[PDB]
């Protein structure tokens, strides 16, 4: 669907509460 | 986590609810309560952005 | 009241926008090559005034009393001094310290009395026409000048009393304020030319005077004047001339100017801090060419709209008759337990009952009383003698405090304490009462000592006999109204009660409203207060919890004390304001993004 | 009379002292102390502060 390849796409799944923090402050 | 539990500290004081110091005492008496509320989240925060 | 004036076709005032003014220096503090930001009383740039005509020379006169805000900016476009005289006062009714500011042909004077104004007060000379000349003669302005707190009056000068026609051709502005009761008016005078309308342009405030007065000023009034001579019919009833010349008053609200300070010292240019981005970043970067970027502002805020309350319905009333100022009371060492719940409680019923002499609430406010629900109220009466009421007390000594009645160190409660002399002292003596003397060990908080045994001071055992070093711990006091203060007997009540810990039902006497959602306002629930929206929920609670909390400890879902219905609370403050700006020089145009 | 009470505008006496300049001594001038070098300046405030 991107542009990218197979051994990016096994590298990417390898690598991995928001508005309770953004409500105070802590953004993104 | 860490920040977000920092919210639920005493620092020295009865309660971590600024709404609910403000509803059971009278101005002119939290205000040292509030100072060390700040104090202490002033200082957590500065060694977070340490 | 007194006289008035006819044939006064006033005309619906107009709303005029402003060019830059009211710009005043903010203290006696010297600044050059500096841009600092002060908090005062300024006013707005392009804000909406008012627009009051007075040309006559077709009949318009209308002076009204206009309320004093917080500061009072006060333009006045002339040609031949049309604006007399300032009054400042409240109800002006010689009732109140009333200020009368005049600048009269020959001294200028300033009385801060309580003069009787009338419905239309005013000035007015008069014009000959065999002689050139210029004498006052109406002085409609107070009928008796009673008493006084202030008199000044200036030197006396040459006035030339203008009266001609044409264009405007000076300008006053006046800037009124009142700080700790000292009354600041600033002045400046600039000689203008110009047709009618508002000059623009940009220019200095310089201070006038600082009188160090202390009274309640409410509301202000402008006295003009008026000109007779062979254009008027013949009566001072219905003809008048008011002249040609126009004043604009205007509210000042506490804004924030930055200022420029040159090498000589005077503001030659404001900025506001609150009125476009491109304004709000040159007030933050303290600096007039604001280069190319972006930059963030203050969060956006939803301002609440409504406001609703939430108490469950109570009919029945907390009865005080038996708990203060009953009857018969018991001893100390056997205090009086009540329990308090399913009722209204009030601190304001409590007065009327019968006069206090000592009342101090630890942990809570005596005036937050009915701001918050109680929970488990537990009343200890008891009475004791006046020289140990101070020893009745969260982190004192003595004997009482200590074999007797325990307080703990934080505990939040009230207690009373109140005289009892008229049923509690006997002409021979009140020998009702019993205090315990000494004991082996001390008492544990909220703990009732029954023990009628014999103590034993040292050695020699007892064994029940009463003898050597065996003292009875029950004595008795000593009521009598021929002794001192101190020795009278006083009645002292604790009330204990906990604050946001068990589902109750006390509360106070505040009724429930109506019920909104899917709006940021704010809502009261059991004394506690909050600002967001409550929204449906879907979890199960148990029967004895109300509130509840999250990894964050705040109140994420709350029951109804009536409908008994969860609602979960979501805050709305969430967002960031930016502002990007390619530049000064480029253009004056700016882009708003909302994250 | 009254002691902290009322906007006062009537005080008591006060002693003056002399002009020493050219000396790190100290100084007490509207309330506001200093303590250093008092030099002649070339530059002029308002007719008001």
């Amino acid at each position: 669907p991107s542009k990218r390849s197979f051994i990016e796409d096994l590298l990417f799944n390898k690598v991995t509460l928001i508005c309770a923090q953004k409500f105070n402050g802590l953004t993104v | 986590n860490t920040l977000v539990k920092q919210l639920s500290s005493n620092f020295g004081a009865i309660s971590s609810v600024l709404n609910d110091i403000l509803s059971r005492l009278d101005p002119p008496e939290a205000e040292v309560q509030i100072d060390r509320l700040i104090t202490g989240r002033l200082q957590s925060l500065q060694t977070y952005v340490t | 009241q007194c006289v008035n004036l006819t044939t006064r076709t006033q005309l619906p005032p107009a709303y005029t926008n402003s060019f830059t003014r009211g710009v005043y220096y903010p203290d006696k503090v010297f600044r050059s090559s500096v841009l600092h930001s002060t908090q005062d009383l300024f006013l707005p740039f392009f804000s909406n005034v008012t627009w009051f005509h007075a040309i006559h020379v077709t009949k318009r006169f209308d002076n009204p009393v206009l309320p004093f805000n917080d500061g009072v900016y006060f333009a006045s476009t002339e040609k031949s001094n049309i604006i007399r005289g300032w009054i400042f006062g409240t109800t002006l009714d010689s009732k109140t310290q009333s200020l009368l500011i005049v600048n009269n042909a020959t001294n200028v004077v300033i009385k801060v009395c309580e003069f009787q104004f009338c419905n239309d007060p005013f000035l007015g000379v008069y014009y000959h026409k065999n002689n050139k000349s210029w004498m006052e003669s109406e002085f409609r302005v107070y009928s008796s000048a009673n008493n006084c707190t202030f008199e000044y009056v200036s030197q006396p000068f040459l006035m030339d009393l203008e009266g001609k026609q044409g264009n405007f051709k000076n300008l006053r502005e006046f800037v009124f304020k009142n700080i700790d009761g000292y009354f600041k008016i600033y002045s400046k005078h600039t000689p203008i030319n110009l047709v009618r309308d508002l000059p623009q342009g940009f220019s200095a405030l310089e201070p006038l005077v600082d009188l160090p007065i202390g009274i309640n000023i409410t509301r202000f009034q402008t006295l003009l004047a008026l000109h007779r001579s062979y254009l008027t019919p013949g009566d001072s009833s219905s003809g008048w001339t008011a002249g040609a010349a126009a004043y604009y008053v205007g509210y000042l609200q506490p804004r924030t100017f930055l200022l420029k300070y040159n090498e000589n010292g005077t503001i030659t240019d404001a900025v506001d801090c609150a009125l476009d981005p491109l304004s709000e970043t040159k007030c933050t970067l303290k600096s007039f060419t604001v280069e190319k970027g972006i930059y963030q502002t203050s969060n956006f805020r939803v301002q609440p709209t409504e406001s609703i309350v939430r108490f469950p319905n109570i009919t029945n009333l907390c009865p005080f008759g038996e708990v203060f100022n009953a009857t018969r009371f018991a001893s100390v060492y056997a205090w009086n337990r009540k329990r308090i719940s399913n009722c209204v409680a009030d601190y304001s019923v409590l007065y009327n009952s019968a006069s206090f002499s000592t009342f101090k609430c630890y942990g809570v406010s005596p005036t937050k009383l009915n701001d918050l629900c109680f929970t488990n109220v537990y009343a200890d009466s008891f009475v004791i003698r006046g020289d140990e009421v101070r020893q009745i007390a969260p982190g004192q000594t003595g004997k009482i405090a200590d074999y007797n009645y325990k307080l703990p160190d934080d505990f939040t409660g009230c207690v009373i304490a109140w005289n009892s002399n008229n049923l509690d002292s006997k002409v021979g003596g009140n020998y009702n009462y019993l205090y315990r003397l000494f004991r082996k060990s001390n008492l544990k908080p909220f703990e009732r000592d029954i023990s009628t045994e014999i103590y034993q001071a040292g050695s020699t055992p007892c064994n029940g006999v009463e003898g050597f070093n065996c003292y009875f711990p029950l004595q008795s006091y000593g009521f009598q109204p021929t002794n001192g203060v101190g020795y009278q007997p006083y009645r002292v009540v604790v009330l204990s009660f906990e604050l946001l810990h068990a589902p109750a039902t006390v509360c106070g006497p505040k009724k429930s409203t109506n019920l909104v959602k899917n709006k940021c306002v704010n809502f009261n629930f059991n004394g506690l207060t909050g600002t967001g929206v409550l929204t449906e929920s879907n979890k199960k609670f148990l029967p004895f919890q109300q509130f509840g909390r999250d990894i964050a400890d705040t109140t994420d879902a709350v029951r109804d004390p009536q409908t008994l219905e969860i609602l979960d609370i979501t805050p709305c403050s969430f967002g960031g304001v930016s502002v990007i700006t390619p530049g000064t020089n480029t253009s004056n145009q700016v882009a708003v993004l909302y994250q």
